[PDB]
DNA sequence: AAAAAAAAAAAAAAAAAAAAAAAAAA
DNA sequence: TTTTTTTTTTTTTTTTTT
């Protein structure tokens, strides 16, 4: 459902004769990010399910082919999306950090052999936004600094 | 911006070029249409631009019969013996399919619906178009690489879309009861000009000596088979009209 | 008034895309 | 003689059937 909005929304953009018929339509990206603003209250119940399709998506739709515009287009916006789900959730869901942010690493650290670009760009956003809010949710990251050594040199520096 | 002045200005030299300077190396003609096609798609439908281009190649390549003398230099000056048949055929079609991937995304979205009445006439003006486009390229004679198959094979799109369009009339004419006279004209001009030229195109292809022409035929044959069901179910006669 | 092989998991087939090789032109 | 393009092949992914 993620996918199909996002070749829907490709395809009539791509068009004026399809912009002059078609009204715009909210797309899915826009009501999945409602949804996480939505959340903030007290739907606990819906949030760590938010963090599965988060990581599903980035899982599903991250490159492979480096290491054409419908293979890419449709799955760069995908694989955004859920880094875009997985970040505005750990912002204001205080309790899914160390949820986020332990399996961020763990896909960085462990997989290092496809490409990681993506959880390393979410991983440099989740800290960048606050680390005033990541010294509550710290020990993640020194428990992948021993880690440190197996990895390749670029992942390192990365 | 696709709205502002600039664009028109940069649309209007693209096309100028095009219509005056010939220069007959056959990447400048591909990279310059697809600058002029890039610009175009962006501002409104190229289904005009199709038609004129889809003229010049039956003017320069000719037709089957050896018999026809038409030539429409007048409309695009970027049009060579050596320049449009092999390169700008596979870009006419190319972006043929993209404007019958639009109506087909308009036809699934008007399926599922059931905004009614003037999305339908848009589609049955850019199908019309396509047709006169589809038309006057059956006729010519194209070199036997990949632009006959890829004809036979957008050809093929083309009877799909047809053939899915009756079909969604056959889901909404129980509600309403009658069908849209742009459409008994559409399928008028579908049955009397495309088919027969097609028949005889696949004719021509077949004497001069796997796949896609078993397509083709089970496509029409199915685009008939609809339109007798239609045909049935909507207490008109759309055979009459048909060769 | 006529139409279908859909029947939780797995396997096979088809289609598309990417890479490699070969041929041609300066 | 080299570089680019085109054509073919292979691999991967998705869908449909048992």
């Amino acid at each position: 459902s993620v996918v199909k909005s996002f070749k829907d929304l490709q395809l009539l953009q791509g068009s004026k004769f399809l912009q002059n018929l078609v009204p715009h339509r909210s797309y899915v990206s826009t009501m999945i990010l409602e949804v996480v603003k939505n959340s903030v209250h007290s739907w606990d119940h819906v949030t760590q399910g938010l963090v599965e399709l988060g990581f599903i998506l980035m899982d599903s739709y991250g490159p492979k082919k480096v290491l054409p515009s419908l293979s890419r287009m449709p799955n760069q916006h995908a694989c955004k999306l859920g880094a875009n789900i997985l970040l505005e959730t750990f912002k204001i869901h205080e309790m899914i950090r160390q949820e986020i942010l332990e399996q961020v690493l763990n896909r960085v650290v462990t997989r290092a052999s496809s490409p990681i670009s993506h959880f390393l760009d979410l991983l440099s956003n989740i800290v960048m936004y606050a680390p005033l809010v990541l010294q509550n949710c710290s020990s993640k990251v020194t428990e992948a600094f021993d880690y440190l050594s197996f990895l390749p040199l670029q992942t390192v520096q990365r | 911006e696709p709205s502002s002045p600039q664009f028109v200005q940069m649309l209007s030299w693209t096309s100028k070029i095009c219509k005056e300077n010939s220069r007959e190396d056959a990447l400048f003609c591909k990279s310059l249409m697809n600058l002029l096609f890039s610009l175009h798609v962006s501002y409104k439908s190229p289904v005009i631009l199709l038609r004129d281009l889809s003229q010049d190649i039956h003017g320069h390549l000719g037709d089957i019969d050896q018999d026809v003398e038409v030539e429409k230099t007048n409309h695009f000056a970027i049009v060579n013996l050596r320049t449009a048949a092999p390169t700008v055929c596979l870009l006419v079609l190319s972006q043929a399919e993209k404007v019958l991937e639009e109506v087909d995304w308009l036809i699934t979205k008007l399926k599922g619906q059931v905004p009614n009445q003037p999305v339908e006439k848009a589609i049955i003006m850019q199908l019309g178009t396509l047709l006169t486009f589809f038309h006057e390229l059956v006729q010519t004679a194209l070199p036997s690489g990949s632009c006959v198959d890829t004809l036979l094979k957008d050809l093929c799109k083309m009877y799909t879309t047809l053939t899915a369009l009756v079909r969604y009339y056959l889901q909404v004419c129980q509600s309403s009861g009658g069908i849209p006279k742009n459409m008994e004209k559409l399928v008028k001009l579908s049955g009397s000009h495309l088919t027969p030229l097609c028949y005889s195109f696949i004719s021509y292809v077949q004497n001069k000596s796997t796949k896609p022409i078993p397509n083709l035929i089970f496509a029409i044959e199915q685009y008939e088979k609809f339109l007798i069901h239609l045909s049935k179910k909507s207490k008109v006669s759309l055979m009459q009209h048909m060769k």
